[PDB]
């Protein structure tokens, strides 16, 4: 289990995803021109998981750049990192979605979903044991949304045996008030309970409520927004790509953290929380599982966790971690099932990310993160009672029995979650 | 002379297979090339030490094993390691893709497709022995590969193999430093499936060994390097009268004879002492009667158990040092005296004693003091059904949600194997109840 | 049937097209298959000239659909501020009810429209008007943890 093929669709997930290159890049001791400017060798003993060797010794990521809209590419070109790109990767249409996740998953999405598997293709050929796929995107737009739920599908079809892994980016009215959002992200969540085998769950909500409460930004933009995302992002990839007393990959991460097929979808966390241009052990224990860390506006102090990875960056006393956490699992007690025996896992890695000398990342599986899809639901029956807007989408060859079959599965996941939130071992 | 084959499956059978035949080699004089000088018979011969090495006719002495993994990882360390040159190259065989801690993709999907290459491998070295006694297999029970494939491999060796014998050394899983959620669901799929295929089983937990370390050997946070040393010390111990001349389990049916009273009840308890630690080098010298007296120590066993709870069907007391017969007759008279000492009825109340008076020998780097008396115990009580019931509470506890069940059903097994492996395991601690 | 035009220009923006229909005898107060009037449509696709036509051409701004919504409800819905107030300065019903108990204060709050939520309360919205469920907007607001909309129902 070794590389990984990464697809980055629509707006929102081309940034986040040309952020994720730029993070880990410069982790790796990779410059923008592709070459190893590091001086340590645990940076490129797993650089083959997210990159290919290339002629004169140059590194180029396994990345697809997709997007039914064309002015996407030159903002990725137009990047530090935008050179580092393969320029076959590049896969653009003529017209956006517009935020119409019908358009993103039945007519233009549908058009362009063959060329974008062309170069799928071509990536996974040249892996000599492929794990699986991570895809970055929004679920409030017409193209990462719709487009990219095809695509999983699809994906999933050609390569059934592989991982696939999202890290979607749920809406909220705080960072973009446009009212088909929740009807986008109803839709997608329905198809990712189905096709993906687990979820990175990152709330526009909480990411926002960190900038404006924590960080005191008054007006916070997609930059502050997509720095608590990077440093997410480096932090949840540290062991697939840094050797560590672990060899993990995608599919023992998969078989560790769900225990119901259904239920994958993680609530991140990150300690500390830093803005953009501005500690101990039991400190970082502490942050990691409070609310205001995460990044899904869940309380986790109003559900049970199922599981729990955390990774520790920097160097530290791997006894003193092991003391924390133990201490964390018995003050905090009644907040994790007791019929999962030791579901919580630590792993050290000894290289902290760019500008910490200490960095905690918390991965979940909470039933509080049923506090999300509530919060969606809600928006999507008040719009989808009063049929706002339901044309955009019937127009474009949807049945308005999808509409419904979407809110169900929702509500059904919600019950899903309760269920074990109430389950006892006796 | 009778040969043994030893195979070691997945990261935790590999690793400390390296660590065994490391000590092997210290043990029998063989350098890390293959050369022994104190063997005058070049090409060949019937001594002792001919059952775990066979012999070149340039005179390079090669283990009897063959290590297996689904991944490559592990076993490309002992293919550049200090020992490179001792095996046999196609002795290492490894897949592309590991089992990912799944017991079912170990057994059924993934481990099918090496299974067949890896009995080839096999009976080539089968076929070099003139009197093949069996096989010593080492493995967890928590990995994917360690159950999994183990399981397939222990199933196709009883038809491949019939009247040999078929000993196993399995790491059973602590919290302290498992690798995953599921270990208990893989521990009792392994145990359920390779019950009637081995006919003896010496269970290593790894929370005994890990608070050996760090009690009797000052080792704040032990490492896998540090479980291994002391582990292959234990092996050595139980090993040893296979490889030098003795008149105690001379031969693997003679570990059955006199450890195994009944088939099922095949998994005795091993208690090791002295462990002091290596910068207590002026260390005063224990006697016959202090050793002998902390075997019945529970701080001092290979799994956690408490004997005063269970009774016993058989002890066997392998001594190493110097040692002599008389003050081992006159500490077991002691130990007599004590009632925390219970056999079951139907048994003869007596100890058998093996004693090989070469002292044990000390791994350089290693964390042990050299000593000049050393004891291993072998014994089958009817406590380490302890060990089985606490494995058999965490598998319960997610079964009766199906928590992870899903993982196991889409690699081609069915949900029904869990409650027949659930079933054999309650039947199992009845089996030990039944005893007493 | 100048009505069924009228419907058609109201949501697609058209307002030359609305002044001539009216010109001729459209009926204002028309309705489709569902109760929607001019008024409504206007008011759900933000054409705030739209709206300001209709109400000096005798629109019933408290008209409502089969499900009892009103254009205050749908325009609180969407997040048309602009409309909000013009329809408000019109004689609004701020407190009307549609068949789930909602208010367009219930409306405002669930689609996280702050400034609508302000201009609601300005305006005398109940914040004791509970829905088919039981709940208030303030109830809306603590149990979906939204802190800035909770902090407004208290002012
Ligand atoms: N955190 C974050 N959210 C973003 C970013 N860009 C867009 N979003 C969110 O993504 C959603 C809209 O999705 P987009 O990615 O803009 O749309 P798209 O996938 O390009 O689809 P179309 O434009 O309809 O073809 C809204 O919820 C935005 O708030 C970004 O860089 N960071
Ligand atoms: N004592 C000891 N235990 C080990 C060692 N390596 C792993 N373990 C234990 O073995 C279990 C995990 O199984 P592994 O042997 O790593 O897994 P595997 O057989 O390679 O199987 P997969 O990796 O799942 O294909 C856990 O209970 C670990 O603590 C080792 O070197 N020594
Ligand atoms: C509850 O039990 C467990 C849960 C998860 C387990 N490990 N899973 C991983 C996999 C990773 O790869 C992405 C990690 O990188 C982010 C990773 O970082 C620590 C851990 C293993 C478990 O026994
Ligand atoms: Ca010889
Ligand atoms: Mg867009
Ligand atoms: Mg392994």
């Amino acid at each position: 289990m070794r590389e990984i093929v990464h697809i980055q669709a629509g707006q929102c997930g081309n940034q986040i995803g040309a952020k994720f290159w730029e993070v880990i890049s410069d982790e790796h001791g990779i410059d923008p021109t592709g070459s190893y400017h590091g001086d340590s060798d645990l940076q490129l003993e797993r650089i083959n998981v997210y990159y290919n060797e290339a002629t004169g010794n140059k590194y180029v990521p396994r990345a697809i750049l997709v997007d039914l809209e064309p002015g996407t590419m030159d903002s990725v070109r137009s990047g530090p990192f935008g050179q580092i790109f393969r320029p076959d990767n590049f896969v653009f249409g003529q017209s956006g979605a517009g935020n119409n996740w019908a358009k993103g998953h039945y007519t233009e999405g549908a058009e362009l979903v063959d060329s974008v598997l062309d170069v799928v293709r071509k990536e996974s050929e040249s892996c000599d044991c492929l794990q699986g796929f991570q895809l970055t995107h929004s679920l409030g737009g017409g193209t990462g949304s719709g487009m990219g739920t095809l695509l999983i599908s699809k994906i999933r079809e050609e390569y059934p045996d592989r991982i696939m892994n999202t890290f979607s980016v749920m809406p909220s009215p705080k960072v973009s008030d446009t009212v088909v959002e929740p009807y986008n992200a109803t839709l997608s969540v329905h198809q990712l309970v189905e096709n993906t085998d687990e979820t990175y769950c990152i709330d526009n909500e909480a990411l926002y409520d960190i900038c404006f409460r924590t960080l005191k930004l008054t007006t916070p933009t997609y930059g502050d927004l997509n720095h608590l995302v990077s440093a997410t992002m480096s932090g949840v990839t540290t062991c697939l790509r840094f050797p560590g007393q672990l060899n993990a990959d995608l599919r023992k991460l998969a078989v560790n953290m769900v225990p119901f097929p259904r239920l994958h979808f993680f609530m991140p966390g990150f300690a500390p929380l830093t803005s953009r241009g501005s500690l101990t052990v039991p400190e970082l224990t502490q942050q990691m599982f409070d609310s205001k860390n995460m990044m899904a506006a869940c309380d986790p102090r109003h559900g049970r966790y199922l599981t729990v990875a955390a990774i520790f960056r920097g160097r530290m006393s791997m006894k003193e971690v092991d003391e924390q956490m133990l201490n964390v699992q018995n003050k905090n007690s009644s907040y994790f099932v007791e019929w999962i025996p030791n579901n919580v896992k630590t792993a050290v890695c000894d290289i902290p990310p760019r500008g910490l000398k200490m960095s905690a990342t918390f991965i979940g599986n909470s039933t509080a993160i049923q506090e999300l899809f509530k919060r969606i639901s809600e928006q999507f029956t008040a719009m989808f009672r009063r049929k706002a807007f339901l044309h955009w989408y019937t127009g474009e060859g949807m049945d308005e029995m999808e509409f419904t079959e979407a809110e169900s599965n929702m509500n059904d996941l919600v019950s899903e979650y309760q269920q074990y939130q109430d389950a006892t071992a006796d | 002379m009778r040969e043994c084959i030893s195979i070691h499956v997945g990261q935790a059978g590999v690793q400390i297979g390296n660590a065994c035949w490391e000590l092997y080699c210290l043990e029998h004089g063989i350098q890390p090339d293959g050369q022994m000088p104190s063997d005058k018979t070049i090409g060949g011969g019937d001594d002792s030490f001919n059952t775990f090495f066979s012999e070149t006719g340039a005179g390079k002495h090669v283990p009897r094993a063959v290590f297996v993994d689904l991944e490559p990882t592990v076993i490309d360390e002992v293919r550049t390691g200090t020992y490179r040159q001792l095996f046999h190259p196609e002795q290492l065989i490894t897949g592309k893709e590991d089992a990912a801690n799944n017991y079912a993709r170990g057994h059924y999907t993934i481990g099918k497709e090496i299974i067949d290459l890896v009995l080839d491998r096999i009976r080539k070295l089968a076929d070099q022995c003139t009197g093949l006694q069996g096989f010593l297999v080492f493995h967890s029970f928590g990995g994917g590969t360690g159950s999994g494939f183990t399981s397939l491999l222990m199933e196709r060796l009883s038809v491949d193999y019939g009247k040999k014998s078929k000993l196993e050394f399995s790491i059973y899983p602590a919290p302290q430093v498992s690798t995953a959620v599921v270990e208990p669901y893989n521990s009792i799929l392994t145990t359920h499936t390779t019950l009637e295929h081995s006919d003896c089983a010496f269970m290593v937990d790894n929370e005994a060994i890990y608070d050996i370390c760090r009690r009797n050997l000052d080792i704040e946070r032990p490492t896998y390097t540090n479980l291994n040393r002391l582990i292959s010390q234990i092996v050595s111990s139980i090993t040893a009268s296979l490889r030098f001349d003795g008149a105690l389990n001379v031969d693997l049916t003679e570990f059955q004879t006199n450890l195994v009273p009944y088939p099922r009840i095949h998994f005795p308890l091993a208690t090791y002492a002295p462990v002091i630690s290596a910068e207590k080098a002026y260390h005063e010298q224990l006697s016959v009667a202090e050793i002998t007296n902390a075997c019945f120590e529970p701080a001092n066993q290979m799994v956690k158990c408490d004997p005063r709870h269970g009774k016993y069907m058989a002890c066997c007391l392998l001594y190493r040092g110097d040692v002599v017969p008389k003050d081992v007759n006159a500490a077991i008279a002691t130990i007599k005296t004590k009632r925390s000492i219970q056999f079951v009825d139907w048994c003869p109340t007596g100890f058998k004693v093996g004693i090989n008076y070469q002292p044990p020998t000390v791994v350089p780097g290693g964390d042990l003091a050299k000593v000049q008396r050393a004891v291993c115990m072998l014994s089958n009580t009817t406590a380490i059904a302890e060990a089985w019931a606490r494995l058999d509470h965490k598998f319960d506890l997610m079964y009766a949600k199906r928590a992870f069940v899903h993982w196991y059903v889409g690699e081609g097994m069915e949900e029904g194997e869990f409650s027949e492996a659930r079933e054999d395991m309650a039947a199992l601690e009845k089996d030990y109840e039944e005893v007493g | 049937d100048l009505g069924k035009k009228l419907l058609e220009a109201a949501r697609a923006g058209q307002d030359d097209e609305v002044r001539i229909l009216m010109a001729n005898g459209a009926d204002v107060n028309a309705t489709d298959a569902s109760g929607l009037t001019p008024l409504h449509l206007a008011a759900t696709y933000g054409h705030l000239e739209i709206v300001e036509v209709l109400l000096k051409h005798g629109a019933d701004v408290n008209a409502i659909d089969i499900m009892g919504s009103t254009p205050l409800h749908l325009a609180a819905l969407i997040g048309h501020l602009e409309i909000v107030e013009v329809l408000l300065k019109h004689g609004a019903d701020v407190n009307a009810v549609d068949t789930w108990g909602d208010t367009p204060l219930h409306l405002a709050a669930i689609m996280g429209h702050l400034e609508i939520v302000e201009v609601l309360l300005k305006h005398g919205a109940d914040v004791n008007a509970q829905d088919k469920f039981g709940k208030t907007a303030f109830d809306i607001s603590i149990d979906n943890g939204n802190e800035d909309l909770a902090e407004i129902l208290q002012k």
